[PDB]
Formats: C-alpha cells, structure tokens, sequence
C-alpha cells in the first residue's frame, strides 16, 4: 500500500508488515533456507582467524577482485586522443561492459565500438570483422583515428592485428594514410592498467617509430607527460595547471579530460579535446618524458627510452607532499624553469592544513586498496600524515612493487604494522579487517559490502569506507576530484580528517550516553 | 551486430550469468575465465533478494577463476576443480554452484561438463556447467536460451521422482521476473492477496529449491517471456503445467492481468481478485489524480503502453521531429541532447514499477524526470 | 584504567564499567536528578506541536541564536585591507571572543586589538584608552592602517569615535596622516553582517568622501566588488577567477583571503594581501560597484550611490545557476567584455551535474538557516534543483528580505510548502524539524545539537545536518570551500547529493533487513 | 640561557613599546628565581592590560558565565544583554557533564535576552521578568536560573537583583543575579570572584537549617575542577577508590544540589585555587570546613596529592590510598616507558590562564621535559608565589603577555613545544613550533589522574614528534 503524499521506494516499502509477512511465508515455505542460528554461526566463523587462514590458502578461486581486464585500460587510453574512437577487436559483450563501467563511474557518454566477433570468427578468425568494422566505424562516426585493442577471444585465437589492419588498408576498406594504431591487450595478462600501457605504447610506436630520423631531443622545449590509467579529471587538470603556473611547455599525451566532462548544452559531443596527432608525432622532440604512474607504464618506459632516447626520470607518482616536491623539482631541473611563488605558497598551505589536522589524523589505522601507483602514493601520504596503513592490498601488484612499498614503509615509523598484499582480493581484505580491525578502509565502491559485513558483526566492529579510487558508483561526481599534487593532497586530507570527525560525531550522538563528547569544536 | 557500430547489446554470458543464473541467491556462480566479465557484471543488475551475503546468499559477490596465461595455454579444468573445492571450504552454506563460461573457455578446449559431473558426484552437490561463452550468438538472447537449457538439464527435474511436496490447487510459479528493484515482490503480494500460493519465484530473489519445486505448480506465470519461453514450453510439454504471460505495469494492465489469472481458478479466487482490485482502486486513483495533470499530454518515444496511458501520457513511435518529452525505447547520449531516457523497470536507481505499489513510484519518477527544471537550463541566457 | 597499547580518550574511556558505576553513584547520591521517566516525558513533550506553539510565543527569551554581534563583522571587514589592524574600542573580552570565534572557524591566526576599556572609562569615557591604544598598536604591530569599531560598552557610554581619533591625532599619539577609519558598531543593533556593512562604509567614506572633485565614473575601466561578510575563502577566489577569465578589470574591496590562508613555512605573517589604500582611494573612478550580498550592504549601497554616483545594479547574490548567469551578464554589460567560452562550458557542466543528480535531489525536504543573502541564494539554488525548502530560518532577517524570499518561493512550484522565519532562533527550528520533519538540515555547526535531539526521538526521526555556512567548528578546512558561482553551485550540489546517498547507504546497511536496497550503483 | 641573557632578551623585546607601555610591561616580565617566596619582589600581576597591545585576557563575563556558572548542568544561565557574548561562549569550553540537554541539562545551550536598541534605551528589567516566565514555561525541569550580566546591564542602570528577588519569590525558584559585566575588573579573575560571591549569597546557604543529609567522616567536595574533557571524573574515580565520598563537584558536571550539599562535607579539595579560593575561604570561616589544594597532573603529583589527602583521614583511607597507588603504578609506569624516551629533554613554554601554567609542570617533568617559560593571563601574585618554586632557575615568567612579546620570546628561546590557547595556536604552528592547546586539551583528554596521564603522554608525543614539523621548508628553498 502507498500513501500518495508519502510514496515509498523499495526501501522502506518492503519493510511494511504485509511485505514482511509475504517474505517470511516465501522463506518458510519454499526457500528451504538454513536456520538463522546456522547462518549466524557460519557468519561468525567467517569473521575469525581460522577462516582467514583458510581464506589465504586459496590458489584457484578469486572472490571480489580489485582489478579489471586490459581492454578497459586500452579504451580509456584511446579516449584521451583527439577525435579517436576506441575499437576493441573481438566480442561485443566486452564493449558493452566497458562502456557501462565507465558510464557509471563518470556519468557521461563513453564512445567505444566492437567488430562483433562471433562463432564464425571463432573458427575462421576475425579478419573480415576487422575490415568491415574499420570501414563502418570510420564511415559512421568519422573519427580522425581508430585505436585498436582486443578482447580475450581474439587473443586466444591469435588474430594478427597488424596483418588484419594492413589487409584492410590494402583492400581499400580504410584509407592507407588513416591512422589505425593497435595493441594486443589480453585480459588473461596483467590488468586494466596493463591494457592502458599497451595501448599507449602502441599509439606512440605507430606515430613515432618510423620517423625518428629527423627528431632531436629537446628541440621543442617541452616535457611529455604520460598520465597512465587515470579516472579523476582533477588529476589531469592539476598536472596541466601546475605546469602552466611553472611556465613549463608540456605535452599531455592521452588527455581524456574534455571528452569525459562535456557540458550539457543540448548537444551531444562525441569527441572533445584530446591529444592531437601532431603532439604525438612531435613527442620525440621533447626535452624528456615524465611517466606519472611508472609502475604500470613499463612498456611505455622501455619504448620511450629505447626509441625516443629520453632519459625518463625515476619519479614516483606526484602524490602527497614529498613526491609532489620531487616531481616539481625534477620538472624544474628538466625545463630550467624555477618553481614559482604560487606553488610554494600552495605547498605551505598544505603543510598548514597538515598541522591543523594532525591530532585527529595521528595513529589512525587504514586498510586500503587500488592500483599500484595510486596505492603507493596513498601509503606515502598516509605516512606523511602520521597515519598507520595496516592492510595494503594491490590485486594487480607484483613482487617488485611490493618490495618498493616495503622500502617506503620501512622508511617510516608509521609503517611498522603495515603488510602489503599482492594478488589478493577483497574477500581476503574482508578477513583482514575482521581479524586486525583498522579504523577505516580507503578504496572504491566495492568496499561498501565489506563495511556492511563488519556492521553485521557489530557497530563496534564496523569499518567505515572512504571512497577514493576507481570505480566509484554509489556516489556522484567524485570523479571530478583530485588526488595528485598539493591540491589532491589537500582534498585527500580533508576527506580523511572529516571522515574521522563524522565517525566520532556518530559515535558520540547518543543522548545522555556518549554525547558528553559531542563537542561543538573539534 | 554490425561491426564497427556502437551498441549496448550484451553477450551470451550477460544473458546467462547476468540475467538468468546470477539472481539465484543461494547458489554460487563462477565467472569461469579471465577477470573482466565477472567484475563488470558484479552487482550491476538490481535483482533484489533477501539473505546474508557471503553466508547463505551470494548475488552481489564476484566468484571467478581469474584466468592467467598458463590457464589459457594448459587449460583450466584442474583450476576449476580446485576452485570448487575452495568454494566448498569457504562457503559451506551454498546450495549449488553454476559455472558460467566466458569466451576463452569455448576456445581452449576446456571440458567444464565433465568437471561439473565429477565434482558434483564427489560433493553430492548440484554443479551446473553453462556454456554461455560471450562470442556465441548476437545478443543476450542466446545466453537466455543456454541458461534455460542448463536450468532444465541440471536443476529443474531434480524432484521428478519426489512426491513429498504438499500441493494445492492454487499453486503458481513466477518465472522470468528478475525482481528489479523488488518488482517481483510487488507482483507476489498481489497474487497472494488473490489467494494464490506462489510456490516458486525465480530468478529474482530465487532459490534453487524454488526452481526444483516449479514442476509441482498448477500455473506458470511468466513475466519475461523473452528469456523464459523455452523453459515454460518444456514444462507444459513434460509436466503438463499451463503457462500464461502477466503484466503488472500500471493499474489497467495489473487489473486485467489479475482478472485473467483468476479466471484460471475457481470462483473463490475470482472473488478474492475482485476484493484486491477494490482494495487497491483508491490508491492508484489517488496516484492518477495527483500525477496525471503533471504528465497529461507528454509524449513518450517507444508490456509497453499501459502505465503511460494511465497517467495521460501519449505514446509515440527523427528525434528532432517528434519532439518527445521522454525516450522509453544509451541514456547519456539522449541526456546530452536534453531528452530524458527511462525504461519500464527501474534499472538504475528506483523502483519497483510493477503492481499498484510500483505504480505510485513510477508516476512520481515520471513527474520528477519530466518536470525537473534541469532540462530547461540547456541554453545559457547569453547564447 | 588504561592499556598503554590502546589508550582511550574521554570517549570511550568513560564508558568503562568503573566510570559508569561512579557516575551512577554520583547521580543517585547527590545530583537529585529528576527521574528518567520524567525526563523522557518532558523530552517527548518538547517534540510536540503544543510545545511548538508555546515556543513560538516567546517574546523575551532567545535560545540558541543564529547570529553574532556587529563588531565581529567589523573585524572581518577590517581584515580585508592591506596591513590593517582591526581595533575595537571598548572592553577586551569582546576581542578575545571575536579572535577565538574566527580562529576556530578558519583555523588561522586572527589579529585584532582592544583598547581595554574598564570601569574607569565607564564614567569618564574611553578617550585616553583611544589615544594610548592607537599609539601602542601602531608602535607594536606596525600596521599601515587601523580600522576602529566599537563594543557595546562604548556604544552605551556614547564615546565619540571621530572626536577621540581626531584628538589622538591632534595630540601626537598617531601621525595626522595615518589612516584611522572608524565605524560605530552597536551590538544591540542588527548583527555581525550589519557590523561588516558599517565598517566598510566607514572605510570607504574615510578614503573617498573629501576627494570626490577629481573623480570620474568609469575612468579606471574597473568594476568594484564588495563581497560583504564572507567566511568561505573559495568565494573570494571564485569571484576573482571568474572576473579574470572574462578579462574584466576589477577591484575586490575588503579581500581577506590571503591573510586567512597564510602558508605554514616557518614564518608568522600578521598581514598578507588585502585591499590597498590606493584601490580604496581610486574606487570612485570605477565604472560601477557590484555588491555581492546586497541584503546586508545597504549602508554601503547608499554611500556608493549617493557619493560615488555609481548606479549599483540590482543583483542577487551570485549563487546557483540563474543568479550566477545574471551576475555574469550584468558584469558583461558593465565592462563591455563578452562572457568567455570557459564560463559557458563551466555553466554547462553545472547543468550536466544537475541532470545527473536530479533523481536523488528532487523532492528532498530541507530546513536551512544562515545570513540573509546566503540563505536566499541557497533557497534559490535548492528550487533550481527541484528540492523543497520547508523551514527557512534567518535570525537576522528583516521584513523586506522575507518578502523577497516569499516572492522567490511563490515563483517556483517547489516552494509551496516553504515558510520563511525571521527573528527565530535554533530552538524554534528544533521545534520545526520535530513537528514538520525535513529530510535534511543545511546550516552551521550549531545544527549538530538539533540532529542529536532528533536522533534521541528515534532513528526514523533523525534529521542529518549538512554543514554549509558560518561558523563550522566541528569539521576541518570547510572554510576553503566555495558557494558562489558555478563552482560553488557544483560544490553545494555534490555535498547535497552525497549527503543524501550517504544517508541512504546508512539506512540500507542492515544485513538481511534493509540491505536489499544497498545498491552498488547509485 | 643565563639569567643575564634572559634579562637582555626582555629588554630587547621591550624596546619596541612607547615609554608608558614599556615601563608598564617591564614589571610583568621576570626571570625566575626559585628561592624567592614573595613574587611581588620580582613580578607584578592582576593589573589592567595596556590598550592596543593584543592582550590575551578575557572579561569578567567569561570568568563568571564561561568558567564558574556555565558548567552547572541543571541550571539555566541567561546571558543578559546583547546577543554576542552568549553566542561566542556557547559550547566553547569542554566542561563535560551527564544529562539530557534541553530537558534537564542546559550547558551547551545559549540562553540570552538578545538586547535590542529599545532594551538599551528603556531598560531590560521587564524583558528579564518576561524571559524568566518563558524559561519556566519551556524548560520546566530546570532547577534554577542565573542571570549573567553583560557589559550594557551595568551601564543602563538595570536592577537585575530586584527582578531576581521578585521572580524567585513568585516562582519558588533560585534565581541568581550575577553582576559580571565585562568592563569590571581587568580579566576573568574578577569574574571568578563575582561568581563565587553570587554562589555564596544565593545558593550555598540554602540548606543551612536542613539537617536531613546523612554525612560520613569521608565526605569531600571537589572544588575548582571544571571537568575539562572529563578531568574531574578522572579525579573523582581516584578519590572514590581511596574510600572517600565525593559529595560535590564544582562546577564541572556540577548540579545545584551538590553545591547546596557542599557545606555538609568534611574536606574541600580545591584544584583551581585561583577561581574558587574565595568560596573555599568563606566555607572554612562559616562552616569550619578545611580546604586543601591538590594536583592530579601526572603520576608524581597525583600520588603526592592522594597521600596528602589521605593523611587528612583515618588509617583505613591511607591503606586504601596505598592500594590505589599500587594498582595504578604499572599503568603509568608503562606509559612513562613508552613515551619518555620519545620526549626526554624536550623544552616547553607555557601560557595559560590562572592555574595550569604551574600545575602541569610536574606532568611535563614526569616525561623528561623541562618547562623553560611560563606565564599567566590573569593570575594574582599569590599564584606567582606558587610558581617560582615549581619552575627552573633562570626561566622566563610572563604576566598578561602581549602577542608580540610572546612571539619574540618564542623566536629567541626556540622551545620544542608551546602550551597555550586557541588564539596563539596557529601563530606558533605557522612558525613550526609544536603547539598543544592547554585550555581545551586540544579536544582530547582528560589529562587529570593516572587515566589522564596516558592520554597526555600520547598527545604530547604525537604533537611534538609529528612528521609535519619536519616539512615547513620547501626542499627548493
Ligand atoms: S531478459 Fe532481457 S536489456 Fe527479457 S537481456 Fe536485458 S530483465 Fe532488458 S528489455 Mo536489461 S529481453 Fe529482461 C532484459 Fe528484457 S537485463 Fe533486463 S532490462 S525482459
Ligand atoms: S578555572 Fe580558569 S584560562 Fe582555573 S579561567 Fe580558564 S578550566 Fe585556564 S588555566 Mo581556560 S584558572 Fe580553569 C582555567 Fe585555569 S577556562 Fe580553564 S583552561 S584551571
Ligand atoms: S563477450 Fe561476454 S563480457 Fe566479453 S570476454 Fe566474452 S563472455 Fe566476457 Fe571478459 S575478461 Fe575482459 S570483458 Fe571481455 S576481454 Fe575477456
Ligand atoms: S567584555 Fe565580555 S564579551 Fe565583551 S560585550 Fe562585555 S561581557 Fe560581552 Fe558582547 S554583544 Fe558583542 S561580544 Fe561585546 S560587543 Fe557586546
Ligand atoms: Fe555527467
Ligand atoms: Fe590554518
């Protein structure tokens, strides 16, 4: 039943007595449900250390992964180029999923096509699909360039992307001079960030490998910036803003910021902004190339150092205070441009916020997960705040990255209770936050179930989630935030301290029970 | 599909894991293959259910074999067997496992059927291998067919020789309702108020035992015939169970469907149907009186018409000529052109939309979307 | 007792059993506390409509006011001028309080002096205090200007600020040429925003009244901006940024954003930035003057129109979509500068976010309070979002402002259930949110005590507070936020929609109870 | 620094003042000589602030309403006058209490007469009477009302005493007029005195003829603990563990009934001498109740205070005191073991109101830290008499320090840590010197007692050793 003046959505509509009775009748009569005592005892068991030991013995089953597959990152990389259509050679369901994932994170249209490879292609290969798809995509969406990646089906059957595109050009399906860079992006290797790396290396190779004769390092007086897999528009914006304030000529390669943030003015813009083909062609002439997320830009680093002959600096992701300082100082040294007074003042303002919030930040225990570079930058910043990361999870991390993060943790007294986990999922992390409870989690939307589970154990066992990372589906417009530089550090600090203060306010809101500590001033 | 063109069309895996098998709460569904498909489909559909997630229900979870290169090169059958053992260890209260094949399973020669049979015999468990590799077929429709075939072959006839279930003449089964935002619950309350016993309801909020009990019902009420027409015809042929389509979208469709369903039973059921219609008439009438003035005359670009006409909205069937107030038939592309896009089930954020309770929510959402001031702010005053 | 590995602060230390027994013994033995049954009965009575009728009959008692006194606004205005010392003629307790208030809101040093009038001056006047205080302040803190307001003691005694300052100059306590603008700021008239208006009018008069013969309107091709009482640094910053994007010459008179945001670089800067005396002297040469918060800049408006001969445009506070559009169009008309493409795109992005979040925002009920201009801007923006203000409270509002807000509400279908209250305090609003429960409150930190109260009635009756306004004491660095312009509208929208989504996530987190609606995607 | 160096530093700082201000301020700065008993010979206190010098002092209203009367939870305190004073003082002091706010407790609420111009011109006594009626209607469970006068009340010739008498007689309610107008005196100190006199005149003697309270030989009253962050509670649990019955708490978590019961106790344990010595002396001369000063800052002072208090009673209380000390010895010894190595040798400069600048020295020394500078906003010469012995030789003493003076002192002394109020905090954080709020305990605490010592040590360590203090210089500067 519904009152027209106070219409109820599913919650709390299904909490009404009649719906509760109906659901109880369904469960009792036909669901053959386990008794509630059995369910409670099994849940309690899943929160224990013995269950954690069984859980960490897993070698074939993955539960609630913290990663995606390569073509997702390939598509995100392709989106950052001007009038470029991401093109995944393979099966259409993958493209539907990629578009949905990015739509839900960005709340924007996401352009990507497939050549709809099917059983017929599963036998004979995907060459005809490639020819037809390139022709139709160019004719229909009129892109300047088509960036080709693959789904796992095309990788398994071993479709030759180079040969397929060359045959499409030779047979007239697409103009011979039309740019069709490609990358093999197998989903059974690495993760989405590996796909981003592979796609970027493919595009850079396509536009520069054969025309290195006339290239001179430093002749265009610019610094190439490769952002990697990045889902905060504010990070692209802050990098561009800081380089502009410094007076440093730069070339942001793969800039998807505009196309993921088009205005609502009654017109649909398929393409907006993006790195131009001239920029990528001219990239070897840059002074140097800076990789913002080096731990998943290794293939790109190898190509840039070996072919462009750029001395790519050993730089961490510009996250937190020290690493933003190091990034700025390296850029200053490369470009010869001094760090200006505005950036010095911004750094001082971040330090001022740190001093204002240190008492509430100090000693707070965090579980956290995400991509390798983001996770390590967050760990570094948390150490800078006097916080204690305890459970550091990177599902798509590797041994070398774990060793680097362990070195970071050893450099700080605040990392002494921290463990780094690679190849572990969010079910592992659920066990960890039950058995060694942190104060907060930091991660993407998938953490909300863990928090739910912890709350089932008890309000005193609940671990609140702080949403930083990708994807964020259950909040709006957080993709507009910044995590890089002093601005990103300021935003992260504000989020952390105010999450702590909101949790404290909730814990002390009980009239005549805990509200003696419900202070007006914090 | 036509290569090189954008579409939101899913694959067979999206039709089998996403639509048919995934909503079954007390089962564990393994996305067999690389990590992508299970992650993108994880909790992506609002198939509502009641349970303790991770203990006796597993819908919003992502179980996967996370295929690596060595799994591709040497096969994943041993990995699948070890995974089933680990599933048994870490989730002892699961009532069955399904193995939803992703694309590479169909191309590397893996035999999930033999593994399913051996492990299911060993553990005395129902392990359902589904060959729903995404490259099969052109959409999710073939995936629906494959998932329905798996239901028939491995689950549906499990109680063929059992006779211990106490049947009543008022036994119905709700098939093909995926309980999007609780739609199936909103239908089930009306059916039970009619005096019917909903013995089986799947996939939405569905349990494996309910699927097994479906062959014991007197009537099969099918909501989504598109995905669940193979199984309904199979049940009619084998068990002699008649099936009919129902439509609870809007008061007119709901009342007609309730009368049609009650016409299949005795006079007591018809009397209760009349009582239910009488009980709910003032509520949907109040909804109409409140929201039809705010929506009368607005055009919808298009199980389709009913609720829209109950609110006085004209339905139509290039977009700059019709000038539609709303598209019912790519949400963000339409949104960028200043046209709201909405659907029949509240896929994204809201619901239920079915039944009398869902009609109020649907009318409120229609008014909120169509009359929101944001749609009138596309042109800057200086442009 | 304390475990050295896990030390507990007051919460939860006083929840320990021994402390609980101690407190129960204290209450039972010596407090003579009313029985808990009687306390519950009276609380429930305070939640009722009969109590509300009694509460709104108050004529002499004010409980939890939502305003401060004039000298606080005078001090804030004085802080916006370069190397200016706020100087409050009167008793020192007022200055101690003002500095503490602004310290807690901004988490920054706040410079202000008193001449420490005591019982001796209560009969003789504070002329000697003025002479000695001006001399001491100039010698010790070396300001370029001393801006004088009054506490209530000086206003009641009737100290002539002009004569006192003139006698201090005539007797050599300060140089004749040293700028000492003054304003009478009686705390028993108006509120803090009135004090800001009086202080600004005093400074502008001091620097322009006697030099008007050589002034020509529009000769410097600039637009004066008077922000009024503003405690979000982002608002100053966004106005400056938007005017600079337009290529519009401007003078922000009373700009305190630098002095309230000094970096922590090992040096204390008592002064930073601020409006120069040259800018104030050249202000009459502007094309026009725009008042950002007209409803408390009335004395300033009268002076600017009657003396500078500036045709001050009738403009609302640039909050939300429509009023930012009107502000930008008026600025474009005055300056002759077109609105640039960047601002058009920013507006389109605000509209896009509105469209993305309208399903969660539409029909949400809000009780809100604050200063007149801020409150009306917030009401306008909420109406633009499709939200329903229900209880609009402005303690320092007046009848004409209420008429304007009623006209705004009448022009929108979403203002039908809205009532505007002027002269009512936060106890009135507590009754309102009990009797006509909104979904949320939008207000300053004092609203927290209301939320606590509502939670005591029950979780289903709790009204969550959204902290927008002044002062915000229990969260960190919210003073850096923005509420003006498209940027401010986007920030407010994000805060509102994510408050709604956070509340929904909290209500649907119950395992097997409400978590059927705990959607990953929102 | 040697004594001559501190004298030179004082003179160098003083040289920027005009001759009148410099000559005045010279008498309020001193170099400590721990042997000297009469602090008048070296320093001067409780004088008027110099105009325009950015003093840190508050007013009499802050001393009376904000300090003494406001914490009393079951009374309703009216900020009588214009809106400002009550609003700036609302819930800014962490005087913790247990109650149902708005029903039976009213501490964090702001009740005010909100004076307008007509109230100023024609008086506000009728408005006050009407306000008292409205308070009675809307808060029936209040157990009394106080009327804290703000500055205009004493300048417009309002008679709040006559209104208090008439309305209190009519309503059978205790209504306490307090003439704590901000222009009275020179600081919060006279506010303390006025509030104490109001307590004596209107509340304390209410049960003089009532002999129905069952008294015990172990009846004590905690006077002058305002329960900042729970400080008083952390003290109370020790006294109750010692076998004493704490009849009254003044005024943190205080109720009007325990104030009325205070004349029945056997001992008055005064923590803040400065704010409550007046009422303690009055109670001694009227009822014969002895009073003693105690200090629960740090384990050393706490143990000494517990033994000194227990010596006022029979051997059973002394045995229980020894048991309490033995029970808590391992906990604070573990706290010391954890935190003293991280804090040994660090130097502290303090500037707080009336009691803590000398009271917290022992807690700092229990962690291996040395207090090199201390000072008071509003202490009297008797407070400085108790500070010379407690501070190191050739250490800085400053009375009613100006912001400029304290900044210059900190620049030349360079302490590792400063403890002062919210007005100094961000100044000294900007300079990169770790700062701890010594009024609100930086929204932490309690710091009293053994339980409070663990929190205090954790807080001092987390602030002094925070990584942020190593980052104030940019690596390219
Ligand atoms: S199954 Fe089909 S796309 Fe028939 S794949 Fe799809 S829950 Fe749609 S129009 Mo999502 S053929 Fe069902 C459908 Fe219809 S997932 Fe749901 S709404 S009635
Ligand atoms: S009452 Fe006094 S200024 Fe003794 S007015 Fe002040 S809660 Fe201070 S040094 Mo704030 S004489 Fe108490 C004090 Fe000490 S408010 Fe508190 S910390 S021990
Ligand atoms: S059509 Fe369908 S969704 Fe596509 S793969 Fe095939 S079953 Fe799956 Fe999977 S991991 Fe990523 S998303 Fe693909 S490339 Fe493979
Ligand atoms: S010294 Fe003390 S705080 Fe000052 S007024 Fe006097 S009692 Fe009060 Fe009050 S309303 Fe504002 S803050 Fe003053 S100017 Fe008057
Ligand atoms: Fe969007
Ligand atoms: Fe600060």
């Amino acid at each position: 039943s519904q009152q027209v003046d106070k219409i109820k959505a599913s919650y709390p509509l299904f909490l009404d007595q009649d719906y509760k009775d109906m659901l109880a009748k369904k469960r009792d009569g036909f669901e053959e449900k386990y008794p509630q005592d059995k369910i409670d005892e099994v849940f309690q068991w899943t929160t224990t250390k013995e269950y954690q030991e069984l859980n960490f013995q897993r070698e074939a089953l993955t539960v609630n992964p913290a990663k995606a597959c390569q073509p997702l990152g390939a598509v995100l990389c392709a989106l950052g180029f001007e009038k470029t259509m991401p093109y995944v050679h393979g099966s259409q369901g993958c493209v539907a999923y990629f578009r949905s994932y990015f739509n839900r994170h960005f709340r924007e249209p996401v352009s990507c096509v497939s050549d709809s490879m099917t059983e017929d292609a599963a036998v004979f290969g995907g060459q005809q699909n490639m020819k037809d798809g390139l022709q139709n995509c160019k004719a229909t969406y009129k892109p300047d360039m088509i960036a080709v990646s693959t789904t796992c089906m095309a990788e398994v059957i071993g479709d030759d992307l180079n040969a397929f595109i060359n045959n499409s050009k030779k047979e007239g399906f697409i103009p011979d001079e039309f740019p069709v860079p490609f990358a093999h992006t197998p989903s059974f290797v690495g993760s989405h960030v590996t796909g981003w790396d592979n796609m970027f290396e493919g595009i850079a190779r396509y536009f520069t490998l054969k025309s290195m004769d006339d290239k001179v390092v430093g002749s265009n007086k610019k610094i190439n910036i490769v952002p990697g897999f990045e889902t905060y528009l504010g990070n692209f914006r802050v990098i561009k803003r800081m380089l502009s304030e410094m007076g440093v000529g730069y070339s942001l390669l793969s800039d998807p910021e505009e196309v993921l943030d088009t205005p609502a003015d009654g017109q649909f813009r398929m393409y907006a902004g993006g790195t131009t083909q001239e920029e990528m062609k001219d990239a070897p002439n840059a002074l140097n190339t800076v990789l913002l997320q080096p731990w998943h830009l290794e293939k790109t680093k190898k190509f840039v150092e070996g072919t462009w002959k750029h001395e790519v600096p050993k730089l961490n992701i510009p996250m937190g205070l020290d690493w933003t300082d190091e990034f700025l100082m390296k850029v200053s040294e490369i470009s010869g441009q001094p760090i200006p007074a505005s950036l010095t003042k911004e750094r001082g303002r971040l330090v001022d916020m740190m001093t204002d919030s240190h008492t509430w930040l100090h000693g707070k225990r965090f579980a956290l997960w995400g991509d390798p570079d983001f996770v390590m930058g967050l760990v570094k910043f948390l150490l800078e705040l006097g916080c204690e990361p305890v459970h550091i999870l990177c599902h798509n991390g590797n041994k070398r990255w774990k060793k680097a993060v362990d070195a970071i943790l050893a450099a700080s007294p605040y990392g002494k209770n921290a463990t780094v986990y690679i190849g572990k999922d969010l079910w592992h992390l659920r066990s960890l936050v039950f058995t060694d409870k942190p104060d907060f989690m930091i991660g993407n939307s998938y953490g909300k179930f863990i928090q739910r589970d912890t709350l089932h154990k008890g309000k005193e066992f609940e671990v609140p989630l702080i949403r930083i990372g990708f994807p964020i589906f259950d909040r709006h417009h957080l993709h507009r935030s910044t995590t890089l530089g002093y601005e990103g550090a300021m935003q992260i600090l504000t989020t952390l301290v105010n999450s702590i203060l909101e949790r404290l306010d909730e814990e002390t809101r009980g009239m005549q029970a805990t509200d003696y500590n419900h202070d007006l001033v914090r | 599909s036509q290569p090189g063109l954008m579409t939101i069309r899913g694959c067979a895996y999206a039709g089998s894991k996403g639509v048919v098998w995934g909503p079954i709460k007390d089962m564990i569904h393994i996305s067999h293959g690389p990590v992508g498909c299970g992650q993108y489909s994880r909790a992506g559909r609002r198939n509502y259910y009641i349970g303790t997630t991770g203990v006796n229900a597993f819908v919003t979870m992502n179980f996967t074999s996370d295929f690596q290169e060595k799994d591709i090169v040497f096969g994943g059958d041993k990995k699948l067997a070890k995974l089933i053992d680990e599933v048994e260890t870490l989730f002892p209260l699961n009532k069955g496992i399904s193995v939803q094949s992703e694309c590479p399973i169909g191309l590397i020669g893996d035999d999930i059927e033999s593994v399913s049979k051996v492990k299911g015999a060993e553990l005395s468990k129902t392990i359902v291998p589904v060959r729903c590799e995404g490259f099969r077929g052109v959409s999710q429709s073939l995936g629906h067919h494959i998932a329905n075939d798996a239901v028939r072959d491995w689950v549906l006839g499990k109680r063929d020789e059992d006779t211990t279930f106490a049947s009543t003449p008022y036994d119905v089964a709700i098939i093909g309702d995926y309980n999007i935002g609780g739609d199936a619950w909103s239908s089930r309350i009306l059916l039970e108020e009619m005096g019917l016993r909903c013995v089986a309801q799947w996939s939405g909020d569905g349990s494996i035992s309910e699927i097994e009990l479906t062959p014991k019902v007197k009537l099969n009420l099918v909501h989504c015939y598109r995905s669940m027409n193979y199984i309904s015809r199979h049940m009619e042929e084998k068990y002699g169970i008649p099936w009919m389509e129902y439509n609870f979208f809007g008061p007119t469709k709901t009342i007609e469907s309730l009368r049609a369903i009650a016409a299949k039973f005795d006079e007591s059921i018809q009397k209760k149907c009349e009582e239910v219609i009488a009980k709910y008439k003032p509520e949907w009438e109040a909804v109409v009186a409140k929201y039809r003035p705010r929506l009368e005359g607005k055009r919808v670009m298009l199980h389709v018409i009913g609720a829209y006409e109950d609110l006085g909205m004209e339905v139509v069937g290039f977009v700059k000529r019709i000038k539609p107030d709303l598209i019912g038939s790519e949400k963000f592309i339409f949104q960028k052109m200043g046209i709201p896009f909405r659907e029949m089930h509240s896929w994204d954020y809201s619901g239920p939309y079915h039944g009398f309770d869902g009609f109020a929510i649907f009318a409120r959402d229609m008014d909120m979307t169509l009359n929101n001031p944001c749609w009138k702010k596309l042109q800057a005053p200086w442009e």
